């Protein structure tokens, strides 16, 4: 359960680069750092799930799109998103994970 | 005798048996429950070939061949069980369950409340 | 610029070190070490990718439509974390 | 099938919907039953009665009914919108009659008792009172 | 007592027969090949007794593929508590020659 | 489930309708129901 | 007359002639769709010719969307140049146009209803069910859909010249039927 996506995240980097950090610099024990990720994929889950309000909008051209193993690819491309603010974005990159 | 069949036998043979119940096994069982309520009569009526229904006067029933009969309407209740557990679907049915000959002159014909005139004008003699 | 991103990336490292602690108890590590960890992760912290879930895709000839939720984006530099998202978007 | 037919060829008519009522056939299956049976009756070689059968489930009076009739008739040659359905048609066609006399049926009693979406009997409505014109028999 | 309905007579008819009006009320509506076997196996020793259904459950393959195998490693009982279920009759030395082939 | 398809009118309805015509019923009886004798009033 | 039918829908198959591995041509083409457990193929389009193509494992491809025979062969070209350079030994083979799909305007009014009596076994009217009556010409063999406004659909062919075909042999029909 729970998917690894949100490891890709900004959030999700850092820790990454934290845990290789502690692994290789220090001798902090490798694998732990994995049950530590598996963590991680379970908090961001249910704190996205339970602990947000905003609601954004996207709007602008499809410039590609794509479907396999129940996700979805999206590129927008000159696209204008709406926070709850207006802001715009040359290109944003979608990763959609299937919610059932 | 006749209008006393009407107003109390109908409603006494409907009620004295009225009730059936489903028993449905699962491996949990369940039931199903169907029971008939206060019957509903009619006055008289007729159903044509196209479907137009209109009411009956027995001068024009003699002429078609026809047969001088009010419908009856019964309330179906049908409830679902689960294993006492009550869910089910009720009020809302009148349900027609078929046609009864009426007698002439009896409460329910249409001329039983007729006067002289008004006889004439359906060309029953009185 | 969002508030409730910062709240929501609050939450979540809070929440990660305390389930960790358990295993890193377990492994023998160190407290502080648990310490470090979390100060580094909140340290490095400080493309334009949006990670969610969809609920919904549909298409009618050019135009497609999508129901996403539970999502994070990084838009110019920015992050902002959200419950829903629509996307209408128009291919060629 | 072989019912709609049966009542076809004896002149009663039967909405596809009534049909449906007596048996589940999932409809558009049922359509192409039907015409393949068509087929082979010529291989082994009309909306208006509708309108007063309606007029019985609401037990409107006769000059209500002929009022309908003369409705479909003039309707159907005036063409725009050539029907969309006859049932949509009679209904609408009823429901002008009815309004232009006194007798209150109002509209939402109409459409459920005749299973007729709200919506439709108004946007027939207008349409229909546009041409109010021709289709006054006295 | 009972009572005399004095309608037009014409809208309880139209409720009578076909009525263009239905429903309303509800009553009586009434891992690849080589891991999978594997699997499915280790399942034959952890139940003597097991389906297709509880098999394609946990394989998400059609039950006709199911039955294939299965012909071949279980039996079927159609008589008895179990009936409609397959029996067996080492399984790690089974499991690599699945990963072979 | 359908209930127009559950209930049969014709049951009671040409039962009924057929007893009377023909006065049988059951035989268990027979030529209770008789056509009524117009030849003159007092008949 | 002077009305000529507008081609709006192309039909063809091609034999790739090889098998197919699925996850790998939907991940690997810009723009392609995959779920096995709602059809058993990747629906991959290109812009140019705007096409959609129906790709199945065993190497048969399905391409629909185009608007003219070229259109239809030279998308079909380009799918199969797609699947090559994902790295399958696929061959352009066994293009074959299985449908072609016609439209256009007679541009008055027409009684339906006349039309099915008189041309009874040909037609199907049910007006309640579907608007427009069905036509099953026999020569050539087309089926087409005629509707009150006077908008025709013809469809079933397997070559141009039927469409056209077809429409010169039902345009004197549809004059007889006509309103105004």
């Amino acid at each position: 359960g729970y998917y690894e996506l949100y490891r890709r995240s900004t959030i999700g980097n850092s820790l990454v680069d934290a845990l290789d950090t502690l692994i290789s610099d220090g001798r902090i024990e490798a694998s732990l750092a994995m049950r530590v990720l598996e963590t991680f994929d379970k908090v961001v889950a249910e704190t996205l799930k339970d602990n947000t309000q905003s609601k954004l909008t996207v709007k602008g051209n499809l410039d590609t799109y794509g479907f396999c193993d129940d996700v979805w690819t999206f590129i927008v491309k000159n696209c204008q998103v709406t926070v709850e603010s207006v802001i715009s974005v040359d290109k944003l990159r979608i990763v959609a994970c299937n919610s059932k | 005798s006749f209008n006393q069949f009407v107003d109390y036998t109908l409603q006494d043979i409907i009620c004295e048996d009225s009730t059936l119940i489903l028993e449905q096994l699962a491996q949990i069982s369940r039931k199903y429950e169907i029971s008939f309520g206060k019957i509903y009569v009619t006055k008289p009526m007729v159903n044509e070939s196209d479907g137009v229904t209109h009411a009956l006067y027995p001068q024009e029933a003699r002429l078609r061949n026809l047969t001088y009969s009010s419908g009856l309407f019964v309330d179906v209740k049908k409830r679902t069980y689960e294993l006492k557990y009550e869910l089910a679907e009720e009020s809302e049915g009148k349900v027609f369950i078929g046609r009864l000959p009426i007698m002439l002159r009896s409460k329910n014909c249409y001329l039983s409340e007729a006067t002289e005139s008004d006889l004439y004008k359906l060309k029953e003699c009185p | 610029s969002n508030a409730e991103a910062s709240r929501v990336y609050e939450i979540i490292v809070e929440s990660v070190v305390n389930e960790v602690r358990e295993d890193f108890e377990n492994a023998g590590i160190d407290e502080q070490t648990l310490q470090d960890l979390k100060n580094i992760w909140q340290k490095k912290l400080t493309e334009n990718l949006m990670l969610c879930l969809y609920d919904k895709v549909t298409r009618t000839k050019a135009r497609w439509k999508c129901s996403l939720k539970d999502g994070v984006v990084t838009i110019n530099r920015n992050d902002y974390t959200f419950q829903k998202a629509q996307v209408e978007a128009e291919w060629v | 099938a072989s019912i709609l037919i049966g009542c076809r060829r004896a002149e009663v008519a039967r909405t596809f919907k009534e049909i449906q009522s007596l048996i589940h056939v999932k409809t558009k299956e049922f359509g192409k039953t039907l015409n393949i049976m068509k087929n082979i009756l010529r291989g082994k070689s009309q909306n208006l009665t509708y309108i007063p059968r309606f007029c019985s489930h609401l037990g409107l009076p006769m000059q209500v009914t002929t009022s309908a009739e003369y409705t479909a008739k003039k309707c159907k040659e005036i063409k725009e919108i050539a029907g969309k359905s006859p049932i949509t048609i009679a209904v609408v066609s009823i429901y002008l009659n009815i309004l232009l006399f006194q007798i209150p049926i109002t509209a939402a009693k109409v459409g459920q008792t005749l299973q007729v979406t709200e919506g439709t009997i108004k946007s027939g409505y207008k349409i229909l009172y546009e041409h109010r014109d021709k289709l006054v028999d006295p | 007592r009972i009572t005399t309905l004095d309608e037009t007579v014409g809208v309880t008819m139209s409720h009578t027969g076909m009525s263009m009006r239905s429903d309303n009320s509800n009553f009586l509506k009434v891992m690849p090949k080589k891991e999978i076997l594997d699997y499915l196996f280790k399942l034959f020793d952890e139940y003597d007794y097991w389906s297709l259904k509880g098999l394609k459950e946990r394989t998400r393959q059609p039950e006709a593929h199911l039955k294939e195998c299965l012909d071949k490693v279980a039996t079927l009982v159609k008589k008895g508590p179990y009936a409609f279920k397959y029996t067996l009759r080492k399984e790690e030395e089974r499991k690599a020659t699945l990963g072979e082939l | 489930f359908n209930m127009k398809l559950a209930i049969n009118a014709k049951t009671i309805t040409s039962g009924l309708k057929y007893a009377l015509a023909t006065g049988n019923w059951g035989s268990s009886r027979a030529g209770v129901s008789q056509v009524l004798n117009r030849y003159t009033y007092s008949s | 007359s002077g009305i000529v039918p507008t081609l709006q829908n192309i039909v063809a198959t091609v034999t790739l002639g090889c098998r197919l591995d699925l996850k790998t041509v939907a991940l690997h083409a810009r723009n392609a769709e995959y779920n096995p457990k709602r059809f058993a193929a990747v629906i991959m389009r290109i812009r140019e010719p705007k096409t959609t193509a129906l790709i199945f494992a065993s190497g048969k491809m399905v391409v629909t969307g185009a608007k003219s025979e070229d259109d239809s062969k030279l998308a079909s070209r380009k799918y199969a140049r797609i699947i090559q350079k994902i790295g399958f030994a696929a061959k352009f083979t066994d293009f074959k146009i299985q449908n072609i799909v016609g439209s256009c305007d007679v541009k008055f009014p027409i009684r339906l209803e006349g039309l099915a009596f008189s041309h009874g076994t040909f037609s199907s009217y049910e007006p309640e069910l579907f608007p427009g009556l069905i036509y099953r010409m026999v020569k050539p063999k087309i089926v087409l859909l005629i509707f009150v406004s006077g908008k025709i659909v013809l469809t079933g062919a397997k070559q141009r010249e039927e469409i056209y075909q077809a429409f010169e042999a039902i345009y004197p029909v549809l004059s007889e039927f006509r309103k105004m």
